């Protein structure tokens, strides 16, 4: 919201959303 | 269809036996609520893109 004081309400923020760990590669065997 | 009421100011016409009918009215109310988020829709979970 930007502020340092949020009135009450119910507001949404972010996402439960993970970010990746790291890179996979695949190719055939 | 067509009709001719001939209008003569001797006479009036009131009917004798009356009937009751139900009829139906539809009418919307609301629609579908919807939010989006804003980097998962346009950028799909990409750091770089956020
Ligand atoms: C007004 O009209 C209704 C019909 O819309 C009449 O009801 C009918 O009456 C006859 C004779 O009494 C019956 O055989 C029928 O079964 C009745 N019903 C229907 C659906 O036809 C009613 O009698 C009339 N009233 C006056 C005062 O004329
Ligand atoms: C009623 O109708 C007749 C025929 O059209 C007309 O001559 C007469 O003047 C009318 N009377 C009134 C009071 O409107």
């Amino acid at each position: 919201l930007k502020s340092f004081t949020v009135e009450k309400g119910i507001y949404q923020t972010s996402n439960f959303r993970v970010q990746p760990t790291e890179s996979i590669v695949r190719f055939p065997n | 269809a067509e009709n001719s009421v001939a209008y003569s100011n001797n006479s009036i016409a009131i009917p004798t036996n009356f009937t009751i009918s139900v009829t139906t009215e539809i009418l919307p109310v609301s629609m579908t609520k919807t939010s989006v988020d804003c980097t998962m829709y346009i950028c799909g979970d990409s750091t770089e893109c956020s």
